[PDB]
């Protein structure tokens, strides 16, 4: 079929700035190309079509160009709300292919995480499983670091770490790190702590709770 | 039943009749048609299944009462009897001369 | 011609040389169905049909007896037990242009597939949503001709 | 005013059969191009089916032969029937409507189909203990399929929700975090309640949060 | 096809008289109907079938006359226990078709309701929202008319009321008024009042609580 | 002696399909006259179909091409399978034997067939706190579909219980009020346990009420 | 599909009474000859069922 390959994989740019997506064609699909945009846990949305024409309801930020194999997404004027990806379709040649798809980044400023520790509640403890969730709460860059101390242990790949998409609002992360233990295996230890390490940081924050409180 | 029922609710009398056909000889038939008697004329006869083209006349031969037709030397039907009247016709082939 | 408005010429009362078309070099695409190609120099036929029209390259291939696709459903369907010779070649040095040549167009909305040997030349206002598109085009009101480019 | 609603996605065996419905409004779909559209989770969309104005359907090459999209005209209504699903079918499908099969202005919201031999379990709802503002959040964990839906008060609380995205565990089960951050005039007034809907099995939990 | 029609809609007898109810045929459907009993939340019973011949089981006081289009049930003493919903139903014609239904209601004497008021829970009112709940219990005839006081609120509609169906014991309502309101608007208020105006009361009743207490 | 119990109710999307079962004592459904007869919320009765003794199935005009009643023989089973549900179809729905679909002296308890696109939400149950007698009860509230059952002290208390009707919200759940009249004597004394059961979201509350 | 079955699409000329060609060599189906080589109206004679 026609392979189409689109780039950057990932775009990071500070808002109000100009964004150019490339995608290209194995073959030549003139300009038989429409662009989407899916917003995450949401439908794509039709942007452009014959690689020209913007749909109605779109913004006049995005435009596009571009003929043959080479194409261009322009977005004038980045604001917040466009944390999507982006995907080119061709449709002149038979089979319908899609892009891979571009992911596009605002970059703000640098905000410190506020630090949340929670213990495992007694109902769950009672079930044989114990989740200690250390939660970090807008904040960017993405780029954060969560050591587990277990009156000081050296705590190894016992966690699972999940990040929310970048916010549309404030363009700021949230994420959720979860220590899962045995009730036997968790209660020979008194004194849990998380150890955030970050940009927005100093010193790296250590919230911790007791046991037995 | 009631008298005073609406129809839907009212007796109706039916009969099915079903005409089966096995290959025993068939003896369930219509009505035979039959039309008049002309004579000293060149007709096309069908009497009980035998057809020809003739003129039938008034014969002197006396049948026997249970024979219908009548042959001549060479296995042709010259003389027939009418099923109606019982009466002898001696079939004449319709004319024919060299000219 | 276009493909939606494609021109028909009725052959007839003539003697038709058919080996100077198979054996011109030009013809991208020569496919006789019903017949031989080279028994056609030796058949009468009553009259001959000639339909003539410009579509895409890719679209060639639907211009086959049961083939479906746009140009077969809404714009030239060919029968079945079709008994002809499609003949197909390159016109890229006369219709197209530098600016675009948009005086070739195709039907892109229907309600239902053409009949084998049917033309279509209406170009009225193509109600796809079934609201009271009284004959304005605009949302779920769709003119029913795209060009080619 | 278009908008397409899809329907019939779940949890089914590999090898099973599975009728997904498209109810539209705003058009007919009996005059009108509609395709189905599929995601893998974590991928890129891919084109799954169409059907034409004029009734003709059209397959993916990983799709043909398995698939049968078509529609019932006097419901409005498409559907598309699903047999012999190998494992690369866990795929979130969208009906979208089409300009003849060119670029696709309305989607649908979008339903899972998850292939997998694995049974449906309903989750486990735990409440995480909270200590200017503070977060409490309940963990929805050991369920499957996805998903799980989280809202908080019968949805009247928007702001400051963070449902994250569910992990796989070494277990083969998924788990959530849903937490809120709420200023300290409110945090000892006001118990917060998260409404955990897991629609596969068919449960809801409106669990708790207290100090 | 036949449309089977009831008289009357609802029939208010007193206990002891004959009841007399009618069903009408659109056609003449002969001898071929019959009569069934439904009490509230439980299946028909079959009373009577070929519009006068009694099912076994059903009590000598049930029967039935009438051909053709007009038929009737005749309930020869009403007692507590037919207090449901009958149905005369054709089968002569192909479609099965039922009447509307008459709904029997005894008449007792009248009685006075006892009225009590719950205030919302608190496991409820941290949750947002508050129900008061204002209960008339044992009480005809079914007319009642709750209005609700909030320190001398004109409440308008803000309310929804659930009636019983008339008891087979002793052929008394039961009402239940629900008051809705948010947690920061139910708040702003004291005193919260239930006022009660039915024939059998000489003042209308009001049953009060506080927040505070 | 004659039995006949309803099963496979339940809350349904529109276009869906269910399959009903009917399950008998004292006669055998291979040789009966059976019906299928349907009520509408608050509305009349309204005959579904009926399968005779020989086994020709009948259907009325408004269910004919989407329903299909059968049995099976070796079990004394009576099905009805439900397909292409529209919303009019949300109704109590009865097996009956019949005397030659003429009349129909044996009915079964009935099963409740919701057809709508909500999902199923299991309720919340709050105590009522009470003030010669004193009622007491719980609020049953926020739940769908219909119905929940409410029981008293593992039902041993019948007397006194009135379990209100449930009215229809503006949200569009339900809500039913439970209550018992109890004297003074021993309310001090007993502790009253309300059992909510809400089968369609499988869930149980023995919730007490206290003073 | 099984494309194991052959059959001969394109020949010459008729064959005789129980004769057996099992020869593949390209058919001419126009004016310009093959020359062994596939190419315009230079045809496979054996198509095989579908
Ligand atoms: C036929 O009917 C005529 C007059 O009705 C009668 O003279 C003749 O004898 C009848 N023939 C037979 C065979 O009954």
């Amino acid at each position: 079929d026609v392979v189409m390959t689109q780039s950057p994989a990932t775009l990071s740019l500070s808002p109000g700035e100009k964004a150019t997506l490339s995608c290209r064609a194995s073959q030549s699909v003139s300009s038989y190309l429409a662009w989407y945009q899916q917003k995450p846990g949401q439908p794509p949305k039709l942007l452009i079509y014959w690689a020209s024409t913007r749909e109605s309801g779109v913004p006049d930020r995005f435009s596009g160009s571009g003929s043959g194999t080479d194409f261009t997404l322009t977005i004038s004027s980045l604001q917040a709300e466009d944390v999507a990806v982006y995907y080119c379709q061709q449709y002149g040649s038979s089979p319908l292919t899609f892009g891979g798809g571009t992911k596009v980044e605002i970059k703000r400023t640098v905000a410190a995480p506020s630090v949340f520790i929670f213990p495992p509640s007694d109902e769950q403890l009672k079930s044989g499983t114990a989740s200690v969730v250390c939660l970090l709460n807008n904040f960017y860059p993405r780029e954060a670091k969560v050591q587990w101390k277990v009156d000081n242990a050296l705590q190894s790949g016992n966690s699972q770490e999940s990040v929310t998409e970048q916010d549309s609002k404030d363009s700021t992360y949230s994420l959720s790190s979860t220590l899962t233990l045995s009730k036997a295996d968790y209660e020979k230890h008194k004194v849990y702590a998380c150890e955030v390490t970050h940009q927005g940081l100093s010193s790296p924050v250590t919230k911790s709770f007791n046991r037995g409180e | 039943f009631q008298p005073t029922y609406g129809v839907g609710y009212q007796p109706y009398r039916v009969v099915v009749l079903s005409f089966e056909l096995l290959h025993a000889p068939a003896t369930v038939c219509g009505p035979k048609k039959s039309t008049n008697l002309v004579k000293n004329k060149c007709v096309n006869f069908n009497f009980n299944g035998l057809t020809g083209t003739g003129v039938l006349t008034e014969s002197n031969k006396k049948f026997l009462p249970f024979q219908q037709f009548g042959r001549d030397i060479a296995d042709t039907t010259d003389a027939v009897r009418d099923p109606q009247t019982l009466e002898i016709l001696d079939i004449t082939p319709c004319s024919f001369g060299g000219v | 011609a276009s493909v939606y408005a494609w021109n028909r010429k009725r052959i007839s009362n003539c003697v038709a040389d058919y080996s100077v078309l198979y054996n011109s070099a030009s013809f991208s695409t020569f496919k006789c169905y019903g017949v031989s190609p080279t028994k056609l120099n030796d058949l009468c036929f009553t009259n001959v049909y000639a339909d003539s029209f410009v579509i895409r390259g890719d679209e060639v291939r639907q211009i086959a007896p049961g083939q479906t696709g746009k140009i077969a459903d809404y714009n030239y369907k060919l029968p079945d037990d079709f008994t002809g010779c499609v003949i197909a070649w390159n016109s890229n040095n006369l219709d197209s242009k530098v600016g675009g040549n948009y005086n070739y167009l195709y039907r892109l909305f229907r309600k239902s597939n053409l009949k084998p040997f049917e033309r279509d030349i209406s170009t009225e206002i193509y109600q796809a949503g079934s609201t009271p598109c009284n004959g304005v085009e605009g949302f779920n009101c769709y003119f029913p001709l795209q060009s080619y480019g | 005013e278009v908008q397409l609603v899809e329907s019939g996605g779940g949890l089914v065996q590999p090898g099973g059969s599975l009728r997904l419905s498209c109810a539209a409004s705003g058009f007919t779909v009996s005059s009108n191009y509609m395709s189905w559209v599929r995601q893998a989770p974590g991928k890129g969309l891919e084109w799954v089916s169409v059907i034409y104005s004029g009734g003709s359907t059209y397959y993916a090459d990983s799709v043909k032969g398995r698939f049968t999209i078509s529609r019932h005209n006097s419901k409005n209504t498409l559907y598309l029937q699903m047999n012999s699903l190998r494992a690369e079918d866990t795929a979130v499908y969208y009906c979208a409507r089409g300009y003849g099969d060119y670029y696709f202005d309305y989607w649908g919201q979008g339903t899972l189909v998850t292939v997998s031999s694995a049974s449906t379990k309903g989750p486990s709802v735990f409440p995480l203990a909270p200590s200017g503002t503070a977060a409490l959040g309940c963990l929805v964990k050991d369920y499957f399929p996805e998903p799980v839906t989280v809202s908080w008060n019968s949805g009247a609380l928007t702001s400051g929700v963070h449902t994250f995205p569910a992990v796989l565990q070494s277990s083969g089960l998924y788990s959530l975090s849903s937490v809120v951050t709420v200023p300290s005039s409110s945090l000892g007034t006001q118990t917060y309640i998260c409404n955990v809907n897991h629609k596969p099995s068919n449960t809801k939990v409106d669990k708790k949060v207290e100090p």
